[PDB]
RNA sequence: GAUGUGCACAUCCAAAUGAGGCGCUGCAUGUGGCAGUCUGCCUUUCUUUU
């Protein structure tokens, strides 16, 4: 009977949930055990879960199904259920017991490895680390096998198929030879260099610019302005039709609001001279940018692309050169 | 994605393996001769290339600085065969480190010569083309002319070629491969201006053959030899 | 890469990845950072079969 199965179904989901695996390995249901007086939890909180939702919503059924149990049990009503069997320390063989598996065919399923690995041996736990949330497996599974004989058995029977420990070893293998690798570049540039309040407040260098277009990227109004006159900021919202730019004399704001013909003729714009309270409310501007780019902390880059990105940078230097 | 730039085709492979394209061509030309590479993507062409015909020096170079990149991871890729699981090489990055020469050092072996630059070639200024001086001694542009065709129109094409022209030494040639008429239509809704170009082309591909053989170029002879493959050599001395 | 119509038209899908997680300095800094820190460290990972 297919009602048969789904009772079968809610049985295998609920003592896998409550198998020693799942409960060594997540968290979250272990602290629903562990935050509870006589240890238990209401089947309402299991329905919640996504793979209980394709199969049954009804909890009563759901109460049904846990009659013939091996590890589960249930206390009055058939609402709530509790362990049956008291739980210590983590197991140490599991780590030897455990496989790693590479070259997924990209399908990724749980009944999918419990087909193919089966057959060999008791398969316990399996492990899929998705594609960053994108539902994409990545192309390699971690599958744990019970009593330590059918893992070294299943190694044998196969598509590579590798122990943890020998994962570990070569995972260290592969990142001393990085670090060696990458700590003798470091010499080799290190050795190549070795042998070869903020701003003053200036009235009349503050030029606001008007656009009946979008303006273009802070590169392209910085190589406008800068081949005129010497910029010192160009404030600039992306996607914004205004902007500003503070420059480092009046002399030079006048020679960029002079200059008609390299600017306004040729980028529709109205770029005019701010004095007094628009002025004074963007120098408060700039005051507020400074404390706030002052009060955030240093952005994160990792060391390695720095060094590449230094590396690649001589490269085409002395290419060139 | 606009430019016609694939992230895919990635390839684990050295040199001896390669897709395709090098059976065709003929390897008298590229020995001790500098070459620029237009449109090359990860340069699984250009690698193997400079790995059997040991060129003297070779620069790739494309528009889609995110893919340069891992163009650059398949550069260190080679140096790191010195096996390993690929849910670590995934995470990690290639083993090895970017080959950086000494000062006094010996070019010409792989992979010592080629570089990959990401740059714009279309400078869209006929004034800022005529300023330029020959520095390369082949050019190879294949499968480029569609894309730089639909996104800067008739204008940008001539300036491409003229640009070409004008970084060629004398002597050095030019290898095409230019996609048919027949394709570009099914791409024209991509965006606002491939479409509003693809409206606006007065040159067909088969006229090709003729404006680079017309004095506002000045390729001199050409010829065909088994898409078609195109070469042009520029003036003797 | 596929679909309808009679290679042509029209439509659909393109994303075969790498920079993903977290710091410490000591100088600068509305200047859009620079030089170090064991390749700065770690990656079965920004994972809910909760
Ligand atoms: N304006 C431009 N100048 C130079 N290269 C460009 C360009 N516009 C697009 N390209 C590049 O041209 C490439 C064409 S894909 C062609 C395949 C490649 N020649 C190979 O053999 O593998 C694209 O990757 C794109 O990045």
């Amino acid at each position: 009977s297919r009602v048969k199965q789904v009772l079968a179904d809610i049985a295998k989901q609920v003592d896998f949930w409550f198998g020693d695996a799942n409960l060594h390995k997540d968290r979250f249901l272990r602290e629903q055990i562990e935050k509870s007086r006589d240890g238990y939890v209401d089947i309402s909180l299991l329905v919640s879960f996504n793979k209980m939702k394709k199969l049954t919503t009804d909890g009563k059924l759901i109460a049904r199904a846990l009659r013939s149990s091996a590890v589960v049990e249930l206390d009055l009503e058939g609402t709530r259920i509790r362990r049956k069997k008291p739980l210590g320390e983590r197991p140490k063989d599991e780590d030897e017991r455990t496989v790693y598996v590479e070259l997924l065919p990209k399908n990724v399923n749980h009944s999918w490895i419990e087909r193919v690995f089966g057959k060999c041996g008791n398969v316990v736990y399996i492990s899929i680390p998705h594609y960053k949330s994108t539902g994409d497996p990545k192309g390699f599974a971690f599958v744990e096998f019970e009593t330590k004989e059918q893992a070294a058995k299943a190694i044998e029977f196969l598509l590579r198929v590798l122990s943890k420990s020998e994962w570990m070893d070569l995972k260290k293998e592969y990142l001393a030879l990085q670090k060696a690798s990458m700590a003798s570049l470091k010499k080799t540039i290190s050795q190549i260099k070795s042998e070869s309040t903020g701003p003053q407040f200036v009235s009349g260098v503050i030029v606001k610019i008007i656009s009946t277009e979008p303006l273009p990227g802070r590169k392209q109004v910085r190589d406008t302005l800068a081949a005129i006159s010497e910029v010192l900021y160009v404030d600039l919202l992306e996607g914004d039709t205004e902007c500003h730019a503070r420059f480092k004399t009046p002399e030079d704001a006048q020679a960029v609001i002079n200059a008609y013909t390299e600017i306004n003729k040729k980028h529709c714009w109205k770029l005019e001279i701010l004095s007094g309270d628009h002025e004074q409310r963007y120098w408060q501007k700039i005051l507020v940018d400074r404390q706030a780019k002052l009060n955030q902390p240093r952005e994160k880059k990792r060391g390695t692309e720095k060094l590449i990105t230094k590396a690649e940078k001589i490269r085409l230097a002395k290419t060139q050169q | 994605f606009q430019y016609g730039n694939y992230c895919k085709y990635y390839g684990y492979r050295n040199p001896s393996c390669e897709d395709g394209r090098l059976r065709v061509l003929k390897p008298e030309w590229f020995r001790g001769r500098d070459v620029l590479d237009l449109g090359c993507n990860v340069g699984h062409l250009t690698l193997s290339i400079a790995c059997k015909w040991g060129p003297s020096r070779m620069v790739g170079l494309d528009i889609d600085s995110r893919l340069i990149h891992s163009a650059r991871q398949n550069i260190r890729h080679y140096l790191s065969e010195e096996c390993f699981p690929a849910s670590l090489t995934a995470s990690r990055g290639p083993i090895a480190a970017p080959q950086v020469p000494l000062d006094g050092a010996d070019t010409s072996v792989f992979p010592n010569n080629v570089v990959f630059v990401t740059g714009n070639y279309v400078l869209d200024r006929d004034d800022l083309v005529e300023a330029q001086t020959p520095e390369y001694d082949v050019v190879l542009c294949l499968s480029l002319t569609k894309w730089v065709h639909l996104n800067w129109g008739d204008e940008g094409l001539k300036r491409m070629f003229r640009r070409i022209y004008r970084h060629l030494r004398p002597g050095g040639i030019l290898v095409l491969e230019p996609q048919p008429w027949s394709s570009y239509g099914k791409r024209k809704t991509l965006t606002e201006t491939i479409y509003k170009n693809y409206y606006r082309i007065q040159l067909k591909p088969e006229q090709f053959s003729s404006y680079l053989t017309s004095p506002d170029v000045g390729f001199s002879s050409y010829e065909l030899v088994a898409r078609p493959v195109y070469l042009f050599h520029k003036a003797r001395s």
